[PDB]
């Protein structure tokens, strides 16, 4: 019954990233990033933060919630990927990521 | 370490009225607040996350508002069940933190308590101790001042009390205090006095025995 | 869906204790575990946290170096040891699952465990009549260690009874009274001391 991240879309004004879990467990928060490698570039944290430009279609704060998309300029292309991290410290873990997302 | 103050420590209330307490966090927590209720004998439970949503079952009575630093639960039209004490706790980060707890209790009429006191006996005395017991009886509010006096002179750090949670049908409560002495001294001096300041006495009460 | 701890612990300082809690009717491993205790007439203490899928944990400050927490995912259990124990070290601990998504709360609470920490060794109750709307009683004092239960008349006469808290006595012992406000029968406070198999019966006459 592994959880997964389905990122339905491979290619997407506000672009929406779309995001939905097929579990809660292991509990985390979900994170998102630009790209993958060490200098991959944090967009939005559930857990911890301010983010203006990034918004939540569904009330991130429910216990039972599994959809994590977000409605978020040509510096903005690049592929984003939803993270599943799983508690952890002193800092969470990447769980499962999606396969990852083409902003054009 | 995110420091949780919780106000009032203390709340007084009737069936049906409206409470609220608060908590303020030292620094920001986002909305990550928590309450629990606990009742004597039993582990807390939780009643409100991320400051507002309520765990399936809680009854809509309870409701809980804030961000940042400052937080509210309140508790509209009091119920018998409800009279209990509630902790919040900030949920953001480690080293998870406690508020230090209000509890709520039943207001109801000023009740002055039934003082009684109680010497020792042969069978104890026998053991080489002492212990010289005051009965505060069905009271309301808790404050209550017990002062023992030895031979008209104040006592101070020989004595230990001990109160009974809110009573079920009344709403009040009782205080034992024991008064411990040497075989040696208790048998040196001769009158034995405890007097009662409280809310619903005129003048303090007290009640004695010689020896 | 429970979480079940062991039973109470009777330790000395500088000693070890360690609590168990077994979880039952959830996925174990899916969420998190924090120990939480509470000293008497105290409020609560958060000891520290375990992730049951990776292990990881964290402590509380004042207890790094003494406190190790772990998990048998074989048979969901987490664990609880505490080390070189003090007197303060004396209250319930409770095991509670963790299971916030992206903040941390505690939605499922064992029902605790009480570790008793002291010099003082098992000691049964000295049982002393406090002798006669009128009023009287039973004063059990210097037992150890907690709980002793006192009945009047073998559960007979239970109307304005008051049975109070133990207070903790500088002997590192154990006393409380049971007051009973009787109309102006006989009379018999029924004490049981289950740690000592001690169990006394004694009248108090006028």
């Amino acid at each position: 019954e592994e959880l997964q991240v389905i990122q339905p879309d491979k290619s997407v004004e506000t672009a929406t990233l779309r995001c939905t879990a097929t579990s809660l467990i292991p509990v985390g928060p979900i994170q998102w990033f630009r790209g993958a490698g060490p200098g991959r570039e944090l967009i939005y944290n559930q857990k911890e933060g301010h983010f203006p430009r990034v918004t939540t279609v569904s009330d991130l704060t429910k216990r039972n919630n599994m959809d994590f998309s977000i409605r978020i300029t040509p510096a903005d292309a690049g592929t984003y990927y939803c993270v599943k991290f799983r508690k952890g410290s002193p800092d969470d873990v990447e769980f499962k990521s999606g396969a990852g997302t083409e902003l054009s | 370490d995110i420091q949780m103050t919780q106000s009032p420590s203390s709340v007084s209330a009737s069936v049906g009225d409206r409470v609220t307490i608060t908590c303020r966090a030292s620094q920001g927590i986002s909305s990550w607040l928590a309450w629990y209720q606990q009742k004597p004998g039993k582990a807390p439970k939780l009643l409100i996350y991320a400051a507002s949503n309520l765990q399936s079952g809680v009854p809509s009575r309870f409701s809980g508002s804030g961000s940042g630093t400052d937080f509210t639960l309140t508790i509209s039209s009091l119920q018998p069940e409800d009279f209990a004490t509630y902790y919040c706790q900030q949920g953001a980060s480690f080293p998870i933190t406690f508020g230090g707890g209000t509890k709520v209790e039943i207001k109801r009429t000023v009740a002055a308590p039934s003082v009684f006191i109680f010497p020792p006996s042969d069978e104890q005395l026998k053991s080489g101790t002492a212990s010289v017991v005051c009965l505060l009886n069905n009271f309301y509010p808790r404050e209550a001042k017990v002062q023992w006096k030895v031979d008209n002179a104040l006592q101070s750090g020989n004595s230990q009390e001990s109160v009974t949670e809110q009573d079920s049908k009344d709403s009040t409560y009782s205080l034992s205090s024991t008064l411990t002495l040497s075989k040696a001294d208790y048998e040196k001096h001769k009158v034995y006095a405890c007097e009662v300041t409280h809310q619903g006495l005129s003048s303090p009460v007290t009640k004695s025995f010689n020896r | 869906v429970q979480l079940v701890q062991s039973g109470a612990e009777v330790k000395k300082p500088g000693a070890s204790v360690k609590v168990s809690c077994k979880a039952s009717g959830y996925t174990f491993r899916g969420y998190g575990i924090s120990w939480v205790r509470q000293a008497p007439g105290q409020g609560l203490e958060w000891m520290g946290w375990i992730s049951a899928y990776g292990g990881e944990t964290n402590y509380a400050q004042k207890l790094q170096g003494r406190v190790t927490m772990t998990t048998d995912t074989s048979t969901s259990t987490a664990y609880m040891e505490l080390r070189s124990l003090r007197s303060d070290d004396t209250a319930v601990y409770y095991c509670a699952r963790e299971a916030g998504s992206s903040w941390y709360d505690f939605d499922l609470w064992g029902r605790g465990t009480l570790v008793t920490v002291s010099s003082a060794s098992t000691k049964g109750p000295s049982v002393f009549p406090l002798a006669p709307t009128a009023a009287l009683g039973c004063l059990v004092k210097d037992y150890f260690p907690e709980p002793v239960t006192v009945s009047w008349n073998s559960g007979a006469l239970t109307s304005g009874v008051h049975t109070f808290p133990a207070v903790l006595q500088s002997s590192g012992l154990y006393s409380l009274s049971s007051v009973v406000t009787v109309p102006s029968q006989t009379y018999i406070c029924n004490v049981n001391h289950k740690p000592s198999n001690t169990k006394v019966d004694k009248k108090v006459e006028p």
